[PDB]
RNA sequence: GGAGAGUUUGAUCCUGGCUCAGGACGAACGCUGGCGGCGUGCCUAAUACAUGCAAGUCGAGCGGACAGAUGGGAGCUUGCUCCCUGAUGUUAGCGGCGGACGGGUGAGUAACACGUGGGUAACCUGCCUGUAAGACUGGGAUAACUCCGGGAAACCGGGGCUAAUACCGGAUGGUUGUUUGAACCGCAUGGUUCAAACAUAAAAGGUGGCUUCGGCUACCACUUACAGAUGGACCCGCGGCGCAUUAGCUAGUUGGUGAGGUAACGGCUCACCAAGGCGACGAUGCGUAGCCGACCUGAGAGGGUGAUCGGCCACACUGGGACUGAGACACGGCCCAGACUCCUACGGGAGGCAGCAGUAGGGAAUCUUCCGCAAUGGACGAAAGUCUGACGGAGCAACGCCGCGUGAGUGAUGAAGGUUUUCGGAUCGUAAAGCUCUGUUGUUAGGGAAGAACAAGUACCGUUCGAAUAGGGCGGUACCUUGACGGUACCUAACCAGAAAGCCACGGCUAACUACGUGCCAGCAGCCGCGGUAAUACGUAGGUGGCAAGCGUUGUCCGGAAUUAUUGGGCGUAAAGGGCUCGCAGGCGGUUUCUUAAGUCUGAUGUGAAAGCCCCCGGCUCAACCGGGGAGGGUCAUUGGAAACUGGG
């Protein structure tokens, strides 16, 4: 299945990562779909980039985001526009 | 095998072997009787031994053993090979 | 509706049935002297009706594999051999 | 590595004060070893460029890996090669607070920036080979205020270039522009070092 | 050589150790003035053993510093 | 955006090679060696592998065992004891999903394998979203468990019993098949929509709540159709190695008819017909090689490389085969054959590190039989959670890049001592010593992150189901829990210049000279060349120079090399005109006009993944490094235009 899920890039210590779509199967650093954004959970708060069009254009596929990334795209009120779409 | 999961695999592969080559052997028992039937010219028999050959084939479909497209192929043949009688 | 691959080119054989060994000419540039050379593709095409003969300028359009070689069709016969 | 050797010597090879003030001439301006006094020979073009270089390098005490990578930071810059160069050398943070007269020599500088007793911007640097940009503040650390050795070169020290500001009761100085090299060390043929490196 | 070549390997250095059945390796480096010698032993690896009493240039002949 | 130098001669100019100054590395070797950050580390034997681990999960699909025990009887010694089936718990077995991903290697492969641009009206797609329609009625088995035989066991056969969301009939079905009508539209086969008849083909329950106990309902699961997404399959244009001291190759080969087979076109296979197909525009054969993004080099054109990271391909002890499945002709699956190895009681069994470590061997040469699932990503589950040698960390190696140390200031009296000396002196030399100063680092204390997002569980809000004021789903909102690294980074304080500099070279090219020993010996050497009793070239010593925790040597690639010259060379005498003609193919071709638009130029559109190189910003104390935004890149494809030149008429 069509994953959103975490990529991790940076060095060891320094964690970096990307929002990525891909297919489950798909090594976490390898082939992928389309990027959608970027997390930074190190930095004081964590940065968090997303582009809300291509994210809500793959959850209306039914992209399943990864538990992180659902939490990422609550707190940035991304579940509540893929909600209240559907409805 | 050496996993457990591998173990269990062979076992269950071996009996769904068993299984399918009864399901698939009728199929075809049946598609030949259709064309027995039609060699030697009976409609009837051969009319009737179709919906059986269907049956068996559509049968097939459902487990999953045949593909849709190869179960139509062989039903497309059969059918019109019985229209030929007539 | 996506479009095949056309080739004006002129047949070379035509002693198979229904089929005609169609050779398309060009100019290319040499890689590293820039010269412009020669280069012939040839192609079999498919003609059910056999009206291509030898020397006639054909159009062909690519298709699906008709056979071992054969993968375009004759679609018209631009200009008859004299 | 950094080398802790004798400092005249060097002067005296190379027939320019390394300090600038004069004193390693005054009785032997001339190379070291036994065949500096009588020997007077000329040298090669080859010998004249790299006399040149090592008068550069020597002069803000800096290892030949480092400095060859600093001449071709200096490259991508806008502008003359040669004056980029120099400008980024006067930038290294041991050089700008012996600029700034907090230490008599550059190698006591070096010491004071290595151990960690200037400030740049409120926060602690501890690296000679920082590279100051134009605007930041460069200070003492609140616990460095009071050193004796920094005391002596604060009231010494005359003639801070226009380039920068200093404060000698705050102890804080301030890289308020480029030097543009009308302001550096003139003994220094900055064409010669282009020239010795595109060999 | 482990690859089966016989070469011929000039040894450096003032004194050797090399006999028969001797256990050396060799590098690249043609001696100018002797027809077919074409390698140089290593000194100070495996059998051969540095140079003695060499003071200067010691890394080039296998010679460990003295005190 | 492009530098040259030495060397043929008595001297010179040419020609011509050789050598050197630069950059790079998965490097190795010699000498030496303080630390930190970030990368890298079997290049050879795709050689053989001891040992441990690397794929399981679900009790909310199913039965049976085993515990657990609220209570009943219980027999008596108040010491315990059963005998149900409590709840509850555990799982050997059946069943579902997974195991086709993740991970490894580069042996094979010169090929649609790969790169690039298209095409499929010749295709398939589990799990994931959306839409719509359902989930009716019956049945027979079998593992587990028991008993028999073989076997030391492992394990291997037979008789009997039992369950399912396992399996199988029948009912209704929009798929599918045959036949028949229409409507419209393509690129030949044709494609899409609608309609009719006939024939086939589905499904499963589980958990919780509420019930008048019939059942209703939410969620998960199940069946069918249609879309979407994802993944895969096939075909085609073009591109990318050497050899002609490899010239003919092919016989299902090349087409056709028919049949079979495939998810699907197709000699894909067969039978029957015809003799065709490929090739000097390099077929065939031999040799060599995974391909690419990229990496190194160069002014560029080019040349070399294809390690780390990403994409695709191929392979899994060797060879073949098929089974299960949405997906394999399957690294840790099965069958057969071969090579090899292991256990044994000699009855019979067992295995495949090119998974992570590790061992042996080969080699000049490359690591720990480590910690943890805390983070990220997978598999299973309703969830808790289980599994995960992927991965996140730590360990070893100066293997590489970056960063910082091994002290700082003053200091002549220019001490002693070493070396040299024309014996005056010079030189190591402000260098020591002395006085003062520092604590990066080290040593010792104290404090100490971030990386953590969560989930479940309840408690509220909105909304959606529902009979519900029940209970769920979806979104929002409190609260709680969790760190391998690691008490590491980082911070603070105190003590101590104390522990922390070596390597190569100094005749010219080339920065850096003297003394002594030696006497064509010992030796040196990248090139010219040194050395045969005054060696700045050998060895040592002093000093100096170039670098610096590195420094040299060797090996390999590019440059310099215009030395394969497209950019960008030559052939009278330096190497180089065929002994000469005729001539097939090929290459090239006079002038005017018209036409065409293959080459040519041009507009627009599409495409050239991420990382990388370049430009601009920002975070690590700086730098390396990390991150964000752009730029750039093709003899590329679709579709218009121009017509001077080339090509066709």
């Amino acid at each position: 299945a069509v994953k959103i899920r975490l990529k991790r890039m940076g060095a060891k210590k320094s964690p970096f990562y990307r929002i990525v779509v891909a297919d489950s199967r798909s090594p976490r650093d390898g082939r992928f779909i389309e990027t959608v954004g970027t997390y930074n959970p190190v930095a004081k708060p964590a940065e968090v980039k997303i582009d809300e069009e291509l994210a809500l254009k793959w959850l209306q596929t039914g992209a399943k985001p990864s538990d992180t990334v659902r939490n990422l795209f609550s707190s940035q009120g991304i579940m509540e526009k893929f909600h209240n779409a559907k409805q | 095998p050496n996993i457990k999961s591998a173990i269990k695999r062979t076992k269950t592969n071996n009996e769904r072997r068993v299984h399918n080559a009864t399901i698939k052997s009728a199929m075809r028992t049946a598609i030949k009787q259709v064309e027995a039937s039609v060699a030697n010219n009976e409609a009837d028999k051969a009319k009737t031994a179709l919906t059986e050959a269907a049956k068996r084939i559509d049968k097939a479909v459902k487990t999953g053993l045949v593909h849709k497209n190869t179960a139509a192929r062989y039903k497309s043949r059969l059918a019109k090979k019985v229209n030929g009688l007539s | 509706r996506n479009q095949r691959k056309v080739y004006q080119g002129r047949v070379v054989s035509d002693k198979m049935d229904k089929t005609i060994t169609v050779v398309v000419e060009t100019y290319k540039k040499h890689t590293l002297y820039g010269k412009r050379v020669k280069y012939s593709k040839k192609f079999k095409a498919h003609d059910e009706n056999n009206q291509a003969k030898i020397g006639d300028i054909v159009k062909i359009m690519e298709t699906r594999p008709l056979s071992a070689t054969k993968r375009f069709r004759l679609v018209e016969v631009v200009e008859e051999a004299v | 590595a950094r080398y802790t050797g004798p400092s005249w010597k060097l002067s005296r090879r190379l027939g320019i004060s390394l300090s600038g003030t004069g004193k390693e001439l005054e009785k032997r301006p001339y190379a070291p070893g036994p065949h500096g006094p009588g020997q007077r020979k000329k040298l090669s073009e080859y010998g004249l460029q790299l006399q040149e270089k090592q008068k550069l390098r020597h002069m803000y005490g800096v290892n030949e890996r480092q400095f060859r990578t600093l001449f071709d930071k200096a490259g991508k810059l806008a502008g003359k090669h040669g004056e980029n160069f120099m400008i980024l050398l006067d930038s290294r943070l041991d050089n700008v607070v012996y600029k700034l007269g907090l230490a008599r020599t550059r190698r006591q500088a070096r010491q004071l920036v290595n151990h960690g007793h200037i400030l740049v911007d409120g926060s602690r640097v501890d690296i000679p080979s920082y590279l100051v940009k134009p605007g930041q503040t460069i200070g003492v650390r609140e616990k460095s205020r009071n050193l004796s050795i920094i005391k002596e070169s604060v009231e010494v020290n005359n003639f801070v270039p226009e380039y920068l500001t200093f404060d000698a009761e705050k102890l804080e100085g301030t890289f308020t522009r480029l030097p543009e090299r009308s302001e550096l060390a003139p003994e220094i043929n900055e064409a010669l070092i282009v020239e010795f490196y595109s060999r | 050589l482990t690859n089966g070549i016989e070469v011929t390997a000039y040894i450096p250095g003032i004194g050797h150790n090399l006999q028969e059945h001797s256990v050396v390796l060799i590098r690249g480096g043609r001696v100018k003035d002797l027809p077919g010698v074409r390698y140089h032993i290593v000194r100070g690896a495996l059998d051969t053993a540095g140079v003695e009493n060499r003071a200067q240039g010691r890394s080039k002949y296998g010679t460990k510093k003295p005190k």
